[PDB]
């Protein structure tokens, strides 16, 4: 004895305004932090971003060809060095 | 909007509403005639007596003879046109429906496009303020509790 | 559901399995309409395990499907990875599928898990055998760029 | 099969239709 | 290859240049002949504003049955009649429409009182639980 | 007093409210209980007994 | 999302660690310093150059503030000794001394007054022309941090003992402490409204607590982890956002970490090669300040 | 246009009363508890 | 096309609206800090025999 | 549906106010931006002088295969001039045979 048609039919976009938006709304944002993050490369990144996007998934089948020797990332033969400003006094303590 | 509610605060509504609804409260003669005729359907009737083919006669019988006759050969002379040519023209006018149909979708699915990013900029700029709503009144609440401990603490 | 695509080493043709996984095919079927996987780098191809390409951004990561950012992916029993050329999906976690996938160049029996198997190449096999044999960089990268000319489905 | 990159890369069908590049 | 106005295909279609639309010339020419204007744009338009362009023309190919006689008669007969139909479940459409615009908007009058006092109803409460922390 | 309309409680409680000239009920106000006796209107046009 | 020329402006100079960099009230400008007992002062829009250089102190800046006026600096001396500076034409305006050790930290005051803190185990009221303490607080440890309130009877002091201790200028009464934290406190910041005190500690807990005159007890608002200390001992600043909703701390792992306020971590971007010694947040715009120790500092969003 | 325009709008108005009168009703409970006491 | 405008218009009109509220919950909030700056001032002289 | 230009169909069409042809956008406004004139009457056009299309509109649109009144009323009207072409030529001979 309610007025279905007047509720019903209005809020059938109306929820489709609420509930279509979350559809395509996790497609722009997506796409544009990697851009914006990686078209800075891992290196000098230019977009200051939230943390919890930051697990950064490298997304793929994971290769098992390869062998412990190269599951490292270095940039010598032997391994991964880079710069520390670490004062004099601790250093030599520690 | 952004809120978590049940249907049936959506009937509550409805019903606050309706209880205050209660509360407070060309065309031409031609196609006029023939409407007012037709609202009823009463389809139009003319003359379908072309095939009885009226036995040996009076002067009817004749005229049907010859109205028959003339008209089969007009049906003649029209089919042997249409198959002087083919279906060329009907090729030609599926290649315009499917350029017709093409054309639509495109523009469909680009305002697909364009409602859907109006879409989540509304959610985006709706879901900010309404974060902002929410901790303002947490805050609030927070700050109630403060004024009512504070005064009955000074005693 | 079929879709070619026109590849720089050749021309790839692709059978979707509708009826087995309908959610997950209709995706790529009406991206191959929409066709933004023009001028899109196979960005990873290893000798005799994938080629994995899909990315608008080239960068080895993104990936929108027409939900937007991943979805469910359905798997049951008789599916299996037992040949070289079934078109499955790359994910990286329980449920992430996204618009990239990739091609099977060897059994990988032990793959029939967390992918999602999609797909079939009928024709242009040959393609994807030169495709394993393409310069490759010391991450599983092609040097040059192995971009994709257009994408039409049929 | 361990064969790598011992030749190059057959030559691409180009964008511009080009069969063979 | 659709006319703004009736849905028909124009044979002759022509463009005007305050806004170039696919429109037919009798059209056209009855509104001038109404109304010295172009109701679209609300601007004067004149008999030259439009141009004769060159189409192939769509073909109409005829159905199994058109060959004058009842062929033709009894086929104009019937799209007279399904024409009058549509025009019936346009006009009832019409006015059904008027009314449950009227009705929702009267609705919606109702709505904004109700906004109206429940926003004193709100301010004053408030009001009053501030007023009690004292 | 303006005579564009008018109102008639019931003995259910409920009021039929009907404008005067079209002479059609549009309000029905039943909240009370027993026969209401009278109803009169005043003058200033907003007050109601 | 700001007036800046490039999001992100990394900014060079000095031939040490930097120690402090906090912005100007105004929000135009900024000074900056550390162990090369020099002082620069910066231009946050245009071309972001140096108009001055503050030289003439003979040991570290372990501190330096601002004044409302914009006009004068403050400046803490790792050799005993406050100076004056006046920023439009560099000179030395006076120089306050007193104090028995390196002073740690100083605050200014919303009417011309100063205090800090230093390893002699004291603490001093400072009046902008007095030349002399006016008020002295001797305590059994060295203290480290001091944040004073606007309104301008509180002060709070942090040391060795790890709690903060809050102290009354005109009582004397300082039976009141903000116990919580199990170590040394770094740095100390007070709200816009004055309401909440934000500390970080040793402990590599940032910890929020409320300046108000009643409380519900446990006044520990709520505990933050993840920027953590390192073993240089290093005093790790705190700084409040415009709108008091986001609070900020740095950390020895190179890391910026700022908070909602609310318990949840936002941004943990990284980007420093060294410890990262201070950070503020512009009173405008949403930018934030890196102050690290290798010899770079880093404008924000 | 018109009708699609005063329906949605009559389910924004009406979300909004229906907030409004939840949070206000739940208001007049906690200060009939306040004043109690 | 009708769902477009239509959202085109719940914009405008949330565009519009929600400055509103937020103005409201200022002053709200404005009221509610002069109210607890009053109440801490007592408790305040309260706290000088401290 | 033919392009003078190019000879090729116009992926896109425009139509010139100038004069009646049809383009693709892309070597219309080249040569709209090489100089201000036609490329075929050699009258002097420009990009506003470009028409796009807005086929789409709001009406219904109709068939051109049966259900169209003007296509019947055509129909009635080419029996009507074969007739009178019949009519002629009969006539034209009565006269000569008379």
């Amino acid at each position: 004895d309610s007025e279905e048609q007047e509720n019903s039919q209005s809020p059938n976009i109306q929820p489709l305004l609420h509930t279509e938006n979350l559809a395509p709304a996790v497609v722009d944002n997506v796409k544009d932090d990697l851009i914006v993050s990686k078209g800075g490369n891992s290196r000098e990144l230019a977009r200051n971003v939230p943390v919890n996007e930051m697990v950064q998934p490298a997304l793929g089948p994971a290769n098992p060809f390869v062998t412990k020797e190269q599951d490292s990332i270095k940039n010598s033969i032997t391994g991964y060095a880079e710069r520390e400003y670490v004062p004099n006094f601790v250093f030599n303590q520690e | 909007f952004e809120s978590t509610y049940n249907e049936e605060d959506r009937s509550a509504a409805a019903q606050i509403v309706e209880e205050e609804l209660k509360r407070s409260g060309s065309d031409r003669l031609e196609n006029a005639i023939v409407a007012a005729g037709k609202g009823e359907k009463l389809a139009a009737i003319d003359v379908q007596r072309y095939i009885q083919l009226k036995p040996p006669g009076t002067r009817e019988s004749l005229l049907q003879s010859a109205v028959v006759w003339e008209y089969q050969k007009s049906r003649n002379d029209n089919l042997y046109l249409l198959e002087k040519h083919g279906e060329k023209a009907f090729d030609s006018s599926l290649e315009a429906l499917e350029v017709q149909l093409e054309l639509l979708e495109k523009e469909l699915v680009n305002t697909k496009k364009l409602s859907q990013g109006c879409n989540r900029k509304r959610k985006h700029y709706q879901m900010e303020v309404g974060a902002r709503l929410a901790e303002a009144e947490v805050k609030f609440g927070q700050l109630l509790q403060s004024s009512i401990q504070c005064r009955v603490a000074t005693l | 559901a079929n879709v070619e695509l026109q590849t720089s080493l050749g021309k790839i043709l692709i059978e979707l399995y509708t009826e087995h996984a309908p959610k997950t095919c209709q995706n790529f079927y009406t991206l191959a309409k929409e066709g933004y996987y023009d001028g899109v780098i196979f960005h990873r191809v290893i000798p005799d395990f994938v080629i994995q390409g899909g990315d608008p951004t080239g960068t080895g990561r993104g990936g929108t499907s027409i939900y937007g950012d991943k979805f469910d992916d359905e798997i049951h029993s008789d599916l299996h990875h037992t040949g070289a050329g079934i078109l499955s999906m790359a994910n990286a976690g329980p449920n992430t599928n996204s618009s990239q996938f990739f091609i099977t160049l060897a059994p990988t029996p032990w793959l029939d898990g967390k992918h999602t198997i999609f797909g079939r190449v009928v024709s242009g096999l040959s393609v994807c055998k030169r495709m394993g044999l393409i310069r490759t960089d010391s991450s599983d990268r092609p040097i040059e760029p192995l971009k994709i000319i257009k994408a039409v489905a049929l | 099969r361990s064969a790598k990159s011992a030749g190059n890369t057959l030559a691409l069908q180009v964008t511009s239709s080009g069969a063979v590049d | 290859m659709f006319c703004s106005i009736s849905g028909e295909t124009p044979k002759e279609p022509v463009i005007s240049r305050v806004s170039g639309n696919v429109y037919e010339k009798r059209l056209i020419e009855q509104v001038i002949r109404e109304t010295s204007k172009d109701p679209v744009t609300q601007q004067e338009c004149t008999l030259e504003d439009l141009v004769p362009v060159k189409v192939p023309d769509f073909v109409r190919p005829r159905p199994p049955s058109a060959t004058s006689l009842p062929a033709l008669l009894s086929l104009f007969q019937e799209e007279w009649d399904s024409v009058a139909l549509e025009q019936f479940e346009l006009r009832r459409n019409l006015t059904e429409t008027k009314q449950e615009l009227s009705t929702a908007l009267y609705s919606l009058d109702a709505a904004l009182r109700v906004i109206s006092r429940l926003t004193k109803e709100r301010d004053e409460a408030r009001e009053a639980l501030a007023k009690f922390s004292d | 007093p303006d005579g564009n309309l008018f109102v008639a409680g019931l003995e259910n409680g409920e009021l039929r409210f009907f404008e005067t000239s079209s002479g059609n009920e549009l309000t029905k106000f039943g909240p009370h209980s027993s026969p209401v006796k009278t109803l009169q209107f005043g003058e200033n046009g907003y007050w109601l007994v | 999302t700001s007036d800046l020329n490039v999001p992100n402006l990394q900014m060079f100079g000095h031939t040490a660690e930097v120690l402090v960099a906090r912005f100007d009230p105004s929000g135009s400008y900024f000074a900056s310093g550390g162990m090369d007992r020099q002082i620069l002062l910066w231009n946050v829009f245009g071309d972001v150059k140096n108009y001055g250089v503050l030289n003439g102190c003979k040991g570290a800046i372990t501190d330096l503030q601002w004044s409302r006026d914009s006009r004068v600096v403050y400046c803490s001396s790792s050799d005993t000794h406050l100076m004056s500076w006046d920023a439009v034409s560099g000179q030395k305006i006076r120089k306050h001394k007193g104090h028995a050790g390196v002073v740690n930290a100083l605050d200014v005051l919303k009417v011309e007054l100063l205090t800090s803190v230093s390893d002699d185990c004291t603490m001093k009221v400072w009046d902008s022309r007095s030349k002399d303490c006016i008020k002295t607080i001797e305590e059994k440890y060295p203290l480290t941090a001091v944040a004073i309130a606007q309104q301008g009877t509180q002060v709070f002091i942090g040391g060795i003992d790890g709690a903060i201790k809050i102290w009354d200028l005109r009582n004397n009464h300082c039976s009141h402490v903000l116990k919580g934290h199990k170590d040394i406190i770094t740095s100390l910041a007070i709200s816009k409204d004055g309401s909440s005190l934000l500390s970080n500690s040793m402990d590599n807990t940032v910890r929020i607590f409320d300046v108000k005159p009643f409380a519900s007890a446990q006044r520990q608002l709520q505990i933050f982890e993840g920027a953590i200390h390192g073993q240089e001992h290093n005093l790790l600043g705190v700084a409040w956002s415009r709108n008091s909703r986001f609070v900020g701390a740095g950390s020895s792992d190179k890391n910026v970490y700022v908070w909602s306020a609310t318990g949840d971590l936002r941004y943990v971007l990284p980007g420093h090669e060294g410890s990262v010694n201070h950070v503020d947040f512009h009173p405008h715009q949403d930018i934030i300040l890196s102050c690290s120790s290798d010899r770079t500092i880093f404008l924000g969003e | 246009q018109e009708l699609s325009t005063a329906l949605y709008s009559l389910d924004a108005a009406l979300r909004v009363i229906s907030r409004l009168t939840k949070e206000r009703d739940e208001a007049r409970e906690a200060l009939a508890k306040f004043s109690d006491n | 096309r009708k769902n477009l405008t239509c959202y085109e218009f719940l914009y405008n009109q949330e565009r519009l609206a929600l400055p509103n509220r937020l103005e409201a919950a200022e002053i709200e909030l404005s009221k509610m800090q002069q109210i607890e700056a009053y109440a801490q001032q007592d408790y305040a002289r309260v706290t000088g025999q401290n």
